[PDB]
């Protein structure tokens, strides 16, 4: 009853899942049930500071929901029947859940991930997903493409360690080079 | 670990019916998998025997063709390629229903429109050419039967794979999740019954105190 | 399917001639395509043989049963393994002086 | 608890079918859960007026129950391998559900189906089921038989449209003609 009343009265619901609380997937926010009703009213701040931020969060939500559905399918009917696009969706959503969404609160790099670093990280992950989807739609086999672009995938997965103490300019410079190093590697393969 | 269903008296009965249906489906699908697997070992043995027989028949047909070519004094391959306007033998697929599955079995047929062979213009050895053609037709029929059995084998393997996948999926996800949902719903109903009992006990205690006062 | 009604032969010259005599193959004049294409180790190349096999398996939808020589299938082993689809069927018939190898059979490998 | 008490004290109970109500199948009366304990005493009226009626309703209930079991098994196992008689029962009970049990209360033809018209429709449906079963038992393939007797199936499905305003004699006369063509059309 306390949880139901609090959900009735509040506007942001950061539902925690004990399945993600175990296996040290923190924060354990359950993306499925969690919601924030301030998404729409924050559009002014986002258009003022980071215009693409709501679009990127919508894309991340779509990726996570698609992967949740695909995993519910896979746990019963195996992962063999999936298309290459579904393979990309599952892979990039695992990447998001293991690098972006999960933030260790006691490590120096991810103790405080500010808004600009978070926005750059969303840009990196969404651009990686889009590049993989485009390159496979061009006709590349996803297994060989992943084997080739493991360097870019690991560079994205290592975006957490960019210390926010380096500053907004220095970190953004490191993320700008990450995207440039991402397009070239996917273009080469 | 359980379905996110709102506990209710009707919901508990619906989920118990779902558990019974899942158990029934699991038992019937295991029976189907066992029967199809028995047919599968039978088909594998038939495939091995047919492969041996097809190898022997191919060797015999090759020997007959070599003898026919030696009798004719030249290779009839060019003449056969030239007279390839239409095929005298055709195969029509038949969807036989073996056990639960409907794996297709190919059926051979003979078309007499272009049944004429390349015997004319071969120079010599017409009888040898006819015998070689008959042997090749028999070997083609045997190979068609082997290919039909092979396609049945592949289809039955796919059906057995999907059936066993569904059986394991049921027995390890659907049955455990449904059982956990049953347990959780029963626990929530017991909690609601305990709350109602406590509320009624407060009402009874208040009534008894009022009666004692009055 | 019912549309697939043909016999494909990609074996050696002697086996192709035997299949043509039996009436397995045909050359469609309107489509300018031959169900049984003569190909040997010396003739064409491994890439050409693989392309012809792929065309017979996929492009030539009329083909239902494919007869490929063991020697021919040896160079097209990767294509045979990749052709996991039930239809059309693939049979590794032995060629002249080339006995059939049970190990080299694609379906027997799945056993 | 109110429904449980009513079940304890009542003699008839027409049960709401949630599944039939979700498909907008009216009336949404559950055949499995419902009952009527007045059939035993109403056997006298049935023998007096329509002698074969109780046998027909027991046959209809048997068909519906067999189809319920077979539909559960079909939902479980994909209906890949179904006996010819099992397919006959499924098709006949689907027809019965769609035409006999289902009726538009606001429609002019099926606002009030009289007892004689209902008995005639039951005769038609049960005769169709029995004729199909006998024809298949004779060896006919069910697919070809259904392709040939789609006319008879449409006739029995459209028998619900017979206006009861035409009277008992006119409606029952047309049903007898419909029953007559049943045997003639099932000869092929």
């Amino acid at each position: 009853p306390v949880t139901t009343a609090t959900l009735g009265i509040t506007q942001v619901f950061w539902g925690l899942d004990k399945k993600l609380a175990q296996r040290k997937h923190f924060p354990s926010i359950n993306t499925s049930v969690s919601y924030s009703k301030y998404t729409n009213v924050l559009n002014k701040f986002y258009d003022s500071n980071y215009p693409e931020f709501p679009v990127l969060r919508d894309r991340m939500k779509e990726i996570l929901s698609n992967a949740e559905e695909l995993e519910q399918v896979v746990q019963l009917v195996g992962k063999s029947a999936l298309s290459d696009s579904d393979k990309i969706t599952l892979d990039v959503a695992t990447l998001i859940k293991e690098d972006f969404l999960q933030q260790n609160g006691y490590s120096t790099y991810d103790a405080f991930c500010p808004i600009w670093k978070t926005f750059d990280m969303m840009r990196a992950f969404i651009s990686y997903h889009d590049e993989a989807q485009k390159a496979v739609a061009n006709g590349a086999n996803w297994s060989k493409l992943a084997d080739s672009t493991g360097d870019v995938k690991h560079a994205v997965s290592s975006s957490k360690f960019f210390e926010p103490s380096r500053g907004e300019k220095e970190v953004h410079g490191e993320f700008e080079k990450l995207l440039s190093t991402m397009q070239e590697r996917f273009a080469e393969s | 670990n359980r379905e996110q269903v709102f506990p209710t008296r009707m919901t508990l009965g619906l989920m118990k019916t779902k558990l019974k249906g899942a158990n029934q489906g699991y038992s019937l699908l295991k029976r189907k998998s066992e029967a199809l697997t028995k047919r599968f070992r039978d088909i594998t043995k038939r495939i091995d025997d047919a492969k041996q027989k097809m190898g022997r028949v191919m060797q015999t047909a090759a020997f007959s063709l070599a003898e026919v070519s030696y009798a004719t004094g030249e290779n009839i391959g060019y003449q056969v390629q030239e007279s390839v306007s239409t095929a005298r033998f055709k195969v029509r697929a038949r969807q036989e229903n073996v056990s639960g599955v409907y794996l297709s079995q190919f059926e051979s047929y003979i078309d007499p429109e272009i049944n004429d062979f390349r015997l004319t213009g071969l120079g010599r050895g017409g009888q040898q050419v006819q015998r070689a053609k008959e042997i090749y037709s028999r070997a083609v029929e045997t190979l068609v039967e082997l290919a039909s059995l092979q396609t049945a084998f592949i289809i039955l393997d796919e059906v057995i794979k999907v059936t066993n996948r569904r059986v394991n999926a049921i027995e390890h996800v659907i049955i455990p999740r449904t059982e956990n949902t049953i347990a959780y719903i029963n626990s929530e109903l017991d909690e609601l019954d305990r709350e109602e009992f406590y509320r009624l006990k407060k009402v009874q205690e208040k009534k008894q105190n009022e009666t004692a006062k009055l | 399917a019912e549309k697939r009604t043909l016999i494909a032969v990609i074996a050696d010259e002697d086996t192709t001639t035997g299949l043509l005599l039996a009436g397995i193959g045909q050359i469609t004049p309107e489509t300018q395509e031959k169900n049984f294409f003569v190909y040997q180790e010396g003739k064409t190349t491994k890439e050409e043989i693989t392309d012809k096999f792929n065309h017979f398996t996929e492009e030539r939808d009329d083909i239902a049963i494919l007869l490929i020589n063991q020697h021919i299938a040896e160079n097209i082993r990767a294509r045979v393994d990749s052709f996991t689809n039930a239809f059309p069927a693939i049979l590794e018939i032995p060629s002249k002086d080339h006995p059939y190898d049970p190990e080299k059979d694609s379906v027997l490998k799945r056993v």
